[PDB]
């Protein structure tokens, strides 16, 4: 993401020890960039990340141009957008809860990346352990 | 379990296996992640006055409690037994006390 | 709550802790001999002795606090 | 696993009232039987 | 005990002969305190039944009599005297039952 | 009375603090001070 | 309205598990959590529910023994009765029967309820009868909150809100920092999520209104109307010719001039009894 | 202790 | 001294309700009202405007305002009971000219309809107005019930003109008494003299419809929240009545909805009215008293924002809240009949 | 003692009636048992130490964590009760005699709680990503701002240390001083700041601290005040 | 029936009012919910008033305090008001002499709680007007120095619960303790918190028109 640059393509143990010492700085910097993106985009465009079913234009200009006919203010539009949010999407969005403050990066790491936390699939297959 | 149930708090990549949790009496989160689980818990199945207690009580000098615990809570009758068994060994354990006023050698009831 | 500070005050007053406690026991047994009111409910002779003695020290504590 | 306000001091344990609601740790002890619920001062262990 | 009338029946009751002071209570179905009043003057009725007599008039549909007998609101009740040598006290608000005793036994 | 710490309570540091409290005030105060620091510790934990 | 709430989602996974998510938006900072926690505690603890609290098998072989021709023990049927969900609004004690007179499955649909109770899931299995027994059992039902502690007692619990959650999100006003609250409720079908949200709100209001009742429990020396005990005081005093207590006489009824009345009222001198201050 | 004398 | 004192003029007799009119309430008839038969609701929803001015004084005192009730109670036992009830409610009664020559609640003569010897509360005279209270009373509250007796009319007009000379805000709340709904032209002929002097007015939606002569072109008891019920009458419907002094008119459909109008701003706040209704509270009167008290509180404690739409929204909302809270308290205290 | 109490209240005419009421376990028996337990100490024995019992809900004996199948004993004579209350209480024995080492010192959770309480600020590289704080006029303003979530437990703040005695230090010279032309100057240190002038005097120390450190100090000062409240 | 009483009241300072209030009897579990909600309301849902900005258009010469110390002593000014929006107050003093809260010219709805509060000492004859922005705000909400006063009419609140009567209903009693800052009495704070809570929960009972 370019927030940092590294000496090579793989983070050394020195670099990961320093990340261990300093990660909360980068986390709060990402959360601040997320607050600022909220302030810029407005709640429709921000939270539409977790409402795939909301196909309408969410930009502040479009929210205004919709208020200028449907009479629904930005809040009623936001209530409607969330009324299209599915339960699973809402549970994912709950990472943005002001008390949780889940890392914007941890919310968006894909499976093939998160896999590298433990180091890919276990060599001995878990289906040997699974029991109904 | 996280990605199937869409419970992203189950595997928080920042600190896997832990999650932030909330005080039910306040609603605020505890500021550090708490380790959470569904472990398997089993319910389990369900007065001598000792010499080291005598040593402790007499260390406190609290000797009237020591007297209570060793005598009237159960000469004392067990000292009567002691003297009687030695008297049965043909030894006279004889208890005297001397009057401070009169020097009279009062024999104790033993 | 507070009564043990009075105890400590009196412990600080008397020149021998064991002699103080002996004098308290004596005062209580002579109290329970000079007066034969039962005086054994929510208030106790030991606390009464401590109260009267801290009142001699001048301190505003009621009988058995 | 978190230190609550001392009621889990040095491996004391707090339980929800639901463990009493659900009969989750209700045993039967035979002498006639008694429906022993889980109580304060009961012992629990993990494996 | 307490009897619902109509304006014409109340008119003939009040202009006819009477043995006892007549209390007429103006009430409505919509009115809250009027039910408290109906309880107070049901106690009154049961304690006075042979010595004073009580009726009630429903200002939801006798509203011309109402606006004719200067009723400024609800609840309101009129203690018409048994004889016309002196005439009716009227009382408004949820007055204590003792304030009705000290009419029926101290104004009459 | 006591100095403001502005520094972390090591176990040795709190042993020093409690001992100095017992020596300064005697039992009377310290038995309450420590019993309240119990509740403080539980709260912050 | 500016402040608005809506039922953002509802689901009925079973007749015995409804779910509902609600939104409340343009809350101010610190309103959303004060709402959320109080609403959570109301839902989880201050909602009342109706359930069976007692059972009486009309023929009992022994207090603890098995029951003939039923494919499961008295304890299993008592647990199946514990899991019954009831929908009543009226409080008080109530009774019901099952009288099933042949082989088959006895189910919640077979419970003969009183008029004020409704079965939430007719399909709930209660007992299996292999033999054509005239099985009659009486039931006693109660509406209460939380839990409570010859006919069998049933250790039933009166808690229809099965779970609740809330989440708080920035609305994104850069100055006012307004917030969005989401609430989630899982209930037994004894209440819909919306009905549980309403009754939780109303129960909270019924808990806070007491502090707005006539203050300090001090209005006279239970009663509906508040000025009749004092009228009776005045009546009895006049009958007894007993004057009036200075406690009930106020400086506001004396002739003293405005400039003194203001200073005394600012001093919170109110009754002539306050002129006990010499 | 207490019984010194 | 602060808070600013409000002077509430008129009668105070207990639990006296001046009228009741067909009304519509903002209620989810679907679900709760059809689902709970344990909660009580009237077969016909008739709402009262409010209560006595003493009741509004007691309400405003409960909101932490300062209120002085102006009137006379009699020296009879019920008058001393009322005077105690006012004092324990922290209402100032330095303006109550307690009078031994009058009985409190009892108007003493009618033959038929006669006007002879009216009661204490009906007979305050112009010489008994506590002008030194009206010096401090930054707002003067009064109601149409003060205008029924011509002696009370004269006393009221004198207190009004005194307050105008002293610079007080005049708050006129109709609570349109029962004898007046039978003639619009009589009603206007009575009230116009004070209407032109009123600086702030409260009228129920029904009283507005009556003074405008517009019959209720709407459903009442039909179990829906059709917005045609809660119509916000356009300013040109109320300009007829806008005497060139009125700063802010409030039109209240109880706690369901409070409209407001000014020379420049108008609008409405949608409240709620699904509070506990009981017998002994069927009339919803105390919600009206609470609304009026909330309006008086807000407008008196910030007089300079008499014409700020933001403050008028906040004030109407505050009134809706106070009304809800009051009819709630009432339900919880008065109770349910056996 | 319950029998003696029932005689004292005259609720039993003989000891057999008292025993019968005790068997009946009616609330009167528990009221008199509460009267009897009030002010009567008991010994607990593992290791032998005495405490004031308070009647508690449940069935299992409850012990304080720092004093922690315990056995229980009642001192019967008045002399024994006096000796128990005045010699045998934990108040009297806070020191282990082997060197005079405080026994009851905060330990387990509380100590690590206090550790975090006193960990306070993140320092330097752990606090700012690159090389380059509110003032509170008293500690209750700081606690109020924390409660209102204006500041967090870990976060640095300045407290006006108007009790400007008793400033803690590490024997370190000023890290910086600023002199204004008008002869005011500010001394800045790693832990605190002092504003003082060549005319006039010292205005104030400001200590750079945390809500945690503030709470640690305040709750001890308020424990001393709460104890000495009885000195009034 | 549920009733509350003021058990204790104190005025240990002109800027510290204490009260304790009993509510009884309460159903099992209600007392803690009430206490928690009420404590949150008191400690931040009450709207409070304080100085939010100061302008001193003239370290200023001749004042003994540093300007920062002036601002920090202004923060300690406790005000009670029913202001909507911001409003302007104004100090105006000509030295030498003390400037104190008494010397604040107040906008109409404001009143000072402790007129004896210090502000500044003028050591020499100089002009010192100070233009003060005042606001009324909720505690949780939010030449021109901000004073950042924390809108805190309640310095502290606590609650505790006790069982009573030994009755097997196990109904219980709530004690709420409040340390108001003198801008409000404890009973007024209790009423305001209760009412603000009801104003928070009524929205869930709002029906909307069709």
């Amino acid at each position: 993401t370019g927030q940092v640059k590294l000496y090579g393509k793989e983070p050394t143990l020195t670099e990961t020890s320093l990340y261990r010492a300093r990660r909360h700085l980068f986390k709060e910097e990402r959360l601040q960039a997320e607050r600022e993106r909220l302030a810029k985009e407005g709640p429709m465009a921000f939270y539409s990340e977790w409402v795939k079913a909301w196909k309408r234009d969410t930009s502040r200009e479009a929210v205004q141009k919709h208020f200028e006919e449907t009479g629904e203010d930005e809040n009623t539009q936001l209530i409607e957008m969330f009324s299209h949010q599915t339960d699973r999407e809402y549970r994912i969005m709950m990472g943005t809860d002001v008390r949780i403050k889940r890392d914007p990066l941890a919310m968006r790491m894909k499976e093939d990346q998160i896999k590298q936390i433990w180091g890919g699939d276990p060599v001995y297959p878990t289906i040997n352990y699974i029991q109904a | 379990a996280s990605k199937q149930t869409a419970n992203p708090w189950v595997f928080e990549p920042e600190y896997p296996g832990k999650s932030r949790i909330f005080d039910g009496r306040t609603g605020d989160p505890f500021e550090q992640p708490v380790i959470i689980g569904k472990p398997y818990i089993l319910k389990l199945i369900h007065q001598r006055v000792g010499e080291m207690e005598v040593w402790a009580l007499e260390g406190f000098g609290v000797a009237h409690i020591l007297q209570e615990m060793l005598t009237y809570k159960s000469a004392p009758e067990s000292f009567r037994l002691l003297v009687r068994e030695l008297r049965s060994l043909a030894l006279e354990l004889n208890h005297f006390l001397v009057s401070e006023k009169n020097f009279q050698i009062n024999r104790k009831e033993v | 709550k507070v009564m043990t500070m009075d105890i400590e005050r009196l412990l600080l007053s008397e020149d021998n802790r064991f002699e103080f406690v002996n004098s308290v026991a004596a005062e209580a047994t002579e109290y329970v001999e000079k007066n034969r009111d039962e005086y054994g409910g929510t208030k106790k002779a030991i606390f009464h002795v401590l109260s009267n003695r801290v009142n001699d020290l001048g301190f505003d504590r009621p009988e058995a606090y | 696993y978190m230190p609550w306000e001392g009621y889990n001091f040095e491996d004391a344990v707090l339980i929800s009232e639901c463990l009493v609601y659900g009969d989750i740790y209700t045993s039967f002890h035979i002498r006639i039987s008694q429906k022993r619920e889980i109580k304060v001062g009961d012992k629990v262990a993990g494996r | 005990l307490v009897r619902k009338l109509t304006a014409e029946e109340l008119q003939e009751l009040v202009k006819g002969e009477r043995k006892v002071p007549l209390i007429v209570d103006f009430y409505a179905t919509w009115c809250g305190p009027c039910i408290l009043m109906a309880q107070e003057l049901e106690m009154l009725a049961v304690e006075y039944e042979s010595n004073a007599m009580i009726v009630k008039v429903d200002t939801d549909d006798e509203y011309e009599f109402a606006r004719d007998m200067q009723v400024r609101g609800l609840p309101t009740l009129f203690f018409i005297s048994p004889d016309p040598s002196k005439d009716a006290i009227r009382t408004e608000g949820l007055i204590p039952l003792q304030m009705m005793r000290d009419i029926i036994d101290n104004d009459m | 009375n006591l100095v403001f710490h502005n520094k972390v309570i090591d176990g040795t540091a709190i042993k020093r603090l409690i001992s100095r409290l017992i020596d300064h005030f005697g039992m009377a105060y310290t038995s309450h001070i420590l019993d309240q620091v119990k509740t403080l510790g539980f709260q912050q934990a | 309205r500016t402040l608005q709430w809506k039922c953002v989602e509802s689901r009925r996974d079973s007749k015995r598990l409804y779910y509902g998510r609600f939104i409340l938006s343009p809350l101010m900072k610190g309103q959303a959590d004060t709402i959320g926690i109080a609403m959570r505690r109301a839902l989880l603890g201050e909602i009342e529910g109706t359930c069976i609290t007692r059972a009486k098998s009309e023929n009992i072989p022994h207090d603890y023994s098995n029951i003939v021709g039923i494919q499961e023990s008295v304890h299993e049927i008592l647990m199946n009765l514990n899991e019954i969900v009831l929908k009543s609004n009226l409080y008080g004690t109530r009774n019901a029967l099952i009288c099933v007179q042949g082989p088959g499955y006895i189910t919640a649909r077979d419970i003969i309820l009183p008029p004020s109770v409704e079965i939430v899931d007719n399909t709930q299995h209660i007992a299996t009868l292999t033999e054509p027994i005239n099985l009659c059992i009486g039931l006693k039902i109660e509406r209460n909150r939380g839990y409570s502690l010859r006919s069998y007692p049933i250790d039933a619990v009166f808690m229809p809100v099965q779970n609740a959650n809330h989440s708080i999100h920035s609305y994104g006003n850069g100055n006012e920092k307004q917030e969005i609250l989401f609430i989630e409720i899982w209930t037994n079908g004894s209440l819909t999520p919306k009905e549980a949200l309403h009754e939780a709100s109303r129960n909270l209001i019924n808990l806070f209104i007491p502090f707005l009742h006539v203050e300090e429990e001090t209005f006279y020396l239970q009663v509906t109307l508040p000025l009749f005990p004092f009228h009776n005081k005045l009546v009895n005093l006049r009958q007894k010719k007993k004057e009036l207590a200075f406690q009930y006489i106020f400086i506001d009824q004396l002739e003293l001039p405005p400039r003194i009345y203001n200073c005394l009222k600012k001093s919170n001198i109110h009754t002539l009894l306050d002129l006990l201050n010499n | 202790g207490t019984g010194f004398n | 001294g602060w808070p600013p004192l409000v002077c509430c003029f008129g009668s105070a007799q207990h639990a006296f309700v001046p009228s009741g009119r067909p009304a519509n309430r903002l209620l989810d008839y679907e679900r709760q009202e059809r689902m709970k038969d344990a909660v009580w609701a009237p077969e016909k929803y008739i709402r009262a405007p409010g209560g006595c001015a003493g009741g509004v004084a007691i309400a405003l005192a409960s909101l932490g305002g300062k209120a002085a009730f102006m009137g006379k109670l009699g020296d009879d036992d019920f008058g001393q009971a009322m005077l105690y009830y006012l004092n324990v409610c922290q209402v100032q009664t330095r303006s109550v000219k307690i009078d031994s020559k009058r009985v409190t609640a009892c108007s003493t003569m009618k033959i038929s309809s006669t006007c002879v010897k009216p009661c204490a509360e009906d007979s305050l005279s112009k010489s008994e107005i506590n002008v030194d209270v009206l010096k401090e009373a930054k707002m003067f509250y009064f109601t149409t019930h003060s205008l029924l007796d011509k002696k009370m009319m004269s006393t009221t007009l004198q207190a009004i003109k005194i307050s105008k000379q002293l610079g007080n805000v005049i708050f006129y709340d109709l609570n349109l008494p029962l004898p007046l709904w039978q003639s619009l032209e009589e009603t206007k002929s009575l009230i116009q003299e004070v209407w032109d002097l009123a600086d702030v007015i409260e009228v129920t939606k029904q009283e507005l419809e009556f003074l405008c002569g517009i019959e209720p072109t709407e459903e009442f008891d039909t179990k829906n929240n059709d917005s045609s019920k809660f119509v916000h009458y356009e300013p040109e419907t109320v300009e007829p009545l806008w005497h060139e002094n009125l700063k802010i008119l409030f039109v209240t459909n109880g706690t369901s909805k409070i409209h407001y109008y000014t020379k420049e701003h108008n609008g409405a706040v949608l409240g709620m009215e699904d509070v506990p209704i009981t017998p002994f509270t069927r009339d919803m009167s105390a919600s009206g008293d609470g609304i009026v008290a909330g309006l008086i509180r807000m407008l008196t404690v910030q007089p300079d924002l008499m014409n700020d739409k933001g403050y008028l929204e906040r004030t109407a909302r505050y009134a809706i809240e106070c009304g809800v809270v009051d009819q709630w308290l009432l339900a919880q205290t008065r109770g349910y009949p056996p | 003692f319950v029998i003696r109490g029932l005689i004292r209240q005259h609720l039993a005419s003989n000891i057999g009636v008292a025993k019968s009421q005790i068997r009946e376990k009616k609330p009167i028996v528990w009221e008199i048992l509460q009267e009897v337990m009030q002010g009567h100490p008991v010994l607990l024995n593992r290791g032998i130490q005495s405490f004031q019992p308070i009647l508690v809900e449940g069935r299992t004996i409850c012990l304080h964590p720092l004093v922690c199948q315990m056995a229980v004993h009642v001192p019967l004579s008045l002399e024994a009760q006096a000796e128990a209350r005045l010699l045998m209480f934990s108040h009297m024995n806070l020191l282990s005699p082997a060197i005079g080492d405080p026994i009851s010192v905060p330990t387990q959770d509380m100590l690590i709680g206090l550790y975090v309480l006193t960990s306070g600020t993140r320092r330097g590289i752990c606090a700012n990503r690159y090389n380059p704080e509110p003032f509170f006029c008293n500690s209750y303003d700081a606690i109020g701002a924390y409660r209102q979530k204006r500041i967090n437990l870990d976060s640095p703040l300045w407290l006006r240390w108007q009790l400007d005695q008793r400033v803690i230090a590490s024997k370190e010279v000023p890290i910086e001083v600023h002199y204004e032309s008008f002869g005011n100057y500010h001394e800045i240190y790693a832990h605190y700041l002092i504003v003082r002038s060549v005319k006039k005097e010292t205005l104030y120390i400001y200590i750079r601290t945390t809500v945690g450190h503030i709470s640690f100090y305040r709750e001890i000062e308020e424990a001393i005040q709460g104890f000495s409240q009885a000195c009034s």
